[PDB]
This record gives C-alpha cells, structure tokens and sequence, in this order.
C-alpha cells in the first residue's frame, strides 16, 4: 500500500534533450521498494519557464509484475517543478541572422538612395541584394524556440497520485 | 506565555505577537521534516557502531562464556537433552469477585526433553547480527546553521536510541539463555529431590542386514520410550539437610 | 466526521510556478486527522492578483482509504486569497523591447527623411532596417501575461467544502 | 422554524479580491443558531458600487446536518448592500499611460512636421515610433475595470430569503 500523493526518490543517470518523446528509466533509491525502475517520457511546453517529466511505468525487482501507477518529477533541493538547464540555447543566433539580413538590405537601398546626393556601388549592389532574401528566409526559421535539456548525473523526487500493491 | 497567563493574554492584546507569530508557523511547517531523516540515519549508525563494539568485546570474552556454560556436563548418559523445568511461588488469582484462588508453588515442564548431536553454545543466543551501512542518503540538505544544529542532535539522538535498543535486545537474550540454563539445572536438582522420573529409552540390535548389494554390519536402533515427567505420590520424595 | 465549512492548516513543501499544470501535496498537520497528506492542482487566473490551489484528493494514514474532500487555500496570517509571489514579473522586458524596435525604426526613418534640409547614413542603415522586424516580432510576442509561483517552505490555510466520514 | 425574510447576523473572517470566485465562509455568532456557519460565493457586478454574498450553504454545528437557506449580505450600519472598500484602483494608471503614448505620438509627428519652418530630430524619432504601438496597446489595455476587495475582520448581517427547520 502507498498512499494516495506521498513522496519518494530516485535517480535520473541518462540523459534526453527535449526534441523527441520517448522512454526515459530511473531507478528508485530508498523506501518500501528497493532495486525498482521506472520509464515514462516527457512533455513539451510552450513556454521555457519549466520542465517536467511523465512517468508511468513501474518495475519491482524480486517478483516479475509491471504496475503501471503514474507520477511526475520535482526539482530535488529546491523542491520546485523546474529544470535545471539553460534556455537561452537559440536566442541570439536568430536574432543576429534576422539583424544582420535587415542591415544588409538596408545599407544596399539606402547607398542606392544616396547616389544621387565603382566601390560603393558594388557595395550596394551586395548589400541591396543578399538583405531582401535572407531577411525572408529568417522570418521563416525566425519561429524554433529554445529548447531543453536534462541532465545525466542529476537525482529527482516523485510524488505519487495513485495507491497500488 | 500560559504560564504567566495574564501577562501573556496582555501580550497577544498588543498585535507584535500577531507579526511576530507569522515567521514562527513557517518554522514550525518546515520544522519536522529533518528530525524523522536524521533519526532515522542516527538510529542505523547508532546501532551498527554500538552492535559492533559488543560483539567485539564478546569475541574479547568469549572464553569464560564457555567456562560457564558446560552444556556438555549436562547431557546423559544416551546423549539426551534434559527437559526445561519452571518453578514459581506464593501464587494467587482473584480471578474474580467471590473468587480467591492461592496455592503455595508450582511447577511447569517447559520444553520436553529429546535427542541432542552437539550441545549447544552460547555463540546461539547472543552473537548479534552486524551489517554495516555505508549508503548515507539526504532529503533535504542543511542550509541554515540552525537546520544544521537539529539536524546533528536529532541524528544524535538517533544514535542514542540505536544504543538502547541494543541494550534491550542483549538483555532479552540474556534473560533467554538465564532462563534456559536455570531451567536445566532445576531439572537436576529436581531429580535429585526425586519429584521427577528419568527418561526410559529401549535398545534393539540387529546383526547383518540388507540384500545382496547392501550390507550393515550391526546395526542398533534406540528408541525413548518413556518420557521424563513429574509424580503424585507424595511419600517417595527424600528432602534435605545440611550442616 | 469534518464540519461543512470549518478550517485548518497544513504543510505545504513543494512549490510551483503558474506555467505548467500538474499534482501538487501538502500535508495537514494538526486537528483531528494527522499525518495526512492531500494532492491536487492549482488554476491559472486571468488576474494575477489572486493564485488558489485546487486540492481534492486526500489521504489519511493508519488505513488504506482515500476521501474526497474537495478543499481551498487561504493565505495563512492574512485571512485573505492573495498569493504572497512577485506579479511585474514580464513587463519591463518585452516593454523596452518593443520600444528599443520602434526607436530604430523611427532613426532610421527621420534621420532618412531630414537629409535634404557615411557613418551617420550607416546608423540610418541599420536603425532603418532592424527596427521593423523587431517591431512585429515584439507585436507577435509581447501578449504574454505575468506568471504567479508559490514557495517550497510555506505551508497554508485550508477551509473546507464538504463533509466526510 | 426561521420565519420568511428576518434578519439575523454573522462574522466575516476571510477575505477576497473581486478577481475570481471561490467559496467564503462566515459564522453566525448570534441568535439561535449558536455557532453555526456559512459558506457560498460572491458577485462581480458591471459597476462597482455595491458587493453581494451568495451565502448558500448552510452548516448546524454538532449534528452532521446541512440546510440549504440561501441569502444575502447588507453593509452593517448603513442598511445597504455596499462594501466598504476602494473603487479608484485601476483608473489613473490606465490614464496615464494612455495621455504618454498619446503626447509622445504627437511630439515626434508635430515636431517633425515643424522642422521646415539632430539631437531634437532624435527626440522625434523616440516619440514619433514609441507613441504609436504603446498608444495601441494602452487602447488594448485600457478596458480593465476597477475591482472591489472585502475585509477579513468585518462582521455581516443577513437577511433571510426561504423557511428552514
């Protein structure tokens, strides 16, 4: 019997970065069952705020059963659903990209603008034309969020939802 | 506080108490969650260091345990071991209302005697088990030296209470095997006031035997058949005297 | 048998920002049933002035039951609903953003403008240019609301909905 | 037996901002019923003049007993059904912003406008580009009401509405 949203531990060794859901293995450390692992996956949240982890699949050693009782991850030592990683892994990269093709398209069209009142013309013939279609090219790949990513050495804490035996 | 009622009403009249009581319930809430962790680490430490030490000074004085405990001297003569005998005084039962019950002494066969290969020792009842742990594991980590100064008495603490259960647990086997030796030797000294009968046990020899494949030279099955018990005949019981 | 209505107070240990939803424990403490412990979730407001934990599943220790009281929060030594977080969380970022994009658009334009009546028509250049994306981007982004989060050493004050055996 | 429509009174303990609904409770301290309580609700009214208590649910003490007599609150010693509270939260910021988006708008066209007849011409490019999208999100933003909150230490009197037993 374990009762319904107590708390346990376990250890999380192999790490994933969040791009692509599949089975994930922890091994629970101290409590009733000892030796016992659970795989679960993850989710994808929108917002960069947090990162959790859905587990669902328990093991006990000792007696060849598979329970499947549910519980998710908490951050151990501050005891908090975040993750512990970073996120800002694809900020500047597509804000220099985007910057960078708007200046070029700008410096061609406005040193065109400013003939009026050999070098500088090829200048702004590079310029004027090599903004226009990487400025539209990174307003395409403008929209790939930072992603996340857990660690290999990195224990967590799992609180139950459900009772089992 | 209660005690000086009246001040302490007069105090909690004034609001500083009520600003002041808001940090002390977050204390309280985040307040019980180490003490059962550093009991608990206490407790196994404790009580691994302290069956380790007694167990090392029982290895040191092992010698006159089996000084004291002739077990072999105890045996008969068809390497039989004697029956437990228990012996009480002055008993009495108000069982109920319009109800006394008393008698002056009673005895009780406690274990029934039977067969023995080897006596037994000591080293059966009073060796304790020793598994060390090395896995030390935390929930939540001191931050506050305050935290951490409960943290060490509590484990502390833990170690004391580790202790005492291996006192208590030494003591019971100690009681156990007091009690078993006592009831042997009152079984001897029982028979020796003649209050109880010897066991009876039958022989019966065979010479060769077997098929053609096996054979046994002689063989010699013994067999009790008569157990010890006590009588009720009072006039066979020889007393004492002494000078 | 629990009062229509009465209160209490209980443990709360682990914390949680308004980001993502999940199961969330406390544990009460005192009165007439201890050692339990209680999972439910939280709601995400439309104003951040308030945040309420929805807990509904309770477990009392001793035996294997599992009750359904459904009960709320209370800020304890407040006598009030508010959440004790910090509220002006997203603001100032997205805030000066957009006006850092509207301020290059606007250099890049006027100082483009005023040049009837080469480093001064780079700065045009790049002002002009990079403040329009930016401007969008900021437009595309800046409805994001302000997050609430509870603490992971508070516990809290609970008044109850209805009754149970 | 409570005749049709009395007045009775209660203490009212816990409080709660005008932002979302949730369950409040009050006890009755007078009369027959001797420490009996009630739980209910609230209304968010489309001006801010007044503020109700659904009072529904209605809890005897000692007997596990749960009568439904469902009433109001009025404002003790005025006869009326006001709160006493604050009605000028959320005027003046919204103001505020608004008139700065608005005069930082007029700044940069009035006085580029003017420049016929470079630090000032960087004063209208400041105000002329963030005027605009602060003055759209101020017109976006300007719609949210003026919300009332109840106290927590602030008795109540209730007059009653149906017949009970």
């Amino acid at each position: 019997i374990i009762k319904t949203g107590d708390i346990m531990f376990a250890v999380l060794d192999t790490s994933v970065n969040s791009d692509e859901p599949g089975p994930i293995l922890a091994t629970i450390v101290t409590g009733k069952l000892k030796g016992s692992k659970l795989i679960g996956s993850f989710n994808l949240p929108s917002n960069a705020d947090k990162m959790v982890i859905t587990f669902n699949t328990m093991s006990i050693p000792g007696a060849e059963k598979t329970i499947s009782i549910s519980a998710y991850a908490i951050d151990p030592n501050t005891a908090r659903t975040a993750l512990a990683s970073r996120t800002n892994h694809h900020y500047l990269m597509r804000y220099g990209s985007l910057f960078a093709s708007s200046f070029l398209q700008g410096f061609g069209n406005a040193f065109q603008s400013a003939n009026t009142t050999s070098t500088l013309e090829n200048a702004v013939i590079g310029l004027a034309t090599v903004g226009k279609a990487w400025s539209q090219q990174a307003q395409q790949l403008f929209n790939t969020p930072t992603t996340v990513e857990v660690y290999s050495g990195t224990g967590l804490g799992i609180l139950f939802t459900q009772d089992v035996t | 506080g209660d005690t000086g009622s009246l001040a302490g009403l007069q105090a909690m009249a004034d609001s500083k108490y009520t600003r002041a009581q808001k940090k002390q319930k977050m204390g309280k809430i985040r307040e019980m969650a180490l003490k059962e962790t550093a009991l608990s680490v206490g407790a196994q430490a404790g009580l691994a260091w302290r069956a380790k030490i007694i167990d090392e000074q029982l290895n040191k004085q092992a010698r006159n345990l089996d000084a004291i405990y002739d077990f072999n001297s105890l045996v008969l003569e068809h390497n039989i071991l004697p029956p437990v005998l228990l012996e009480g005084r002055n008993t009495l039962n108000l069982a109920d209302a319009q109800s006394i019950r008393i008698s002056d002494r009673t005895y009780k066969v406690a274990k029934q005697a039977h067969f023995i290969t080897t006596p037994p020792t000591w080293r059966q009842y009073l060796w304790m088990d020793y598994v060390k742990p090395e896995a030390p594991n935390v929930t939540l980590l001191p931050k506050t030296k305050a935290e951490k100064e409960i943290w060490c008495i509590y484990t502390e603490r833990g170690w004391k209470n580790g202790i005492d259960q291996a006192n208590t647990i030494l003591e019971e086997n100690i009681a156990r095997i007091k009690e078993d030796f006592g009831g042997m030797i009152l079984y001897r000294k029982l028979l020796a006031m003649n209050m109880v009968s010897p066991p009876y046990v039958s022989h019966t020899d065979l010479g060769v035997t077997g098929d053609g494949s096996e054979i046994h030279i002689d063989d010699r099955v013994l067999r009790i058949t008569a157990l010890p018990e006590l009588n009720v005949n009072s006039a066979e019981w020889r007393a004492a005297v002494a000078k």
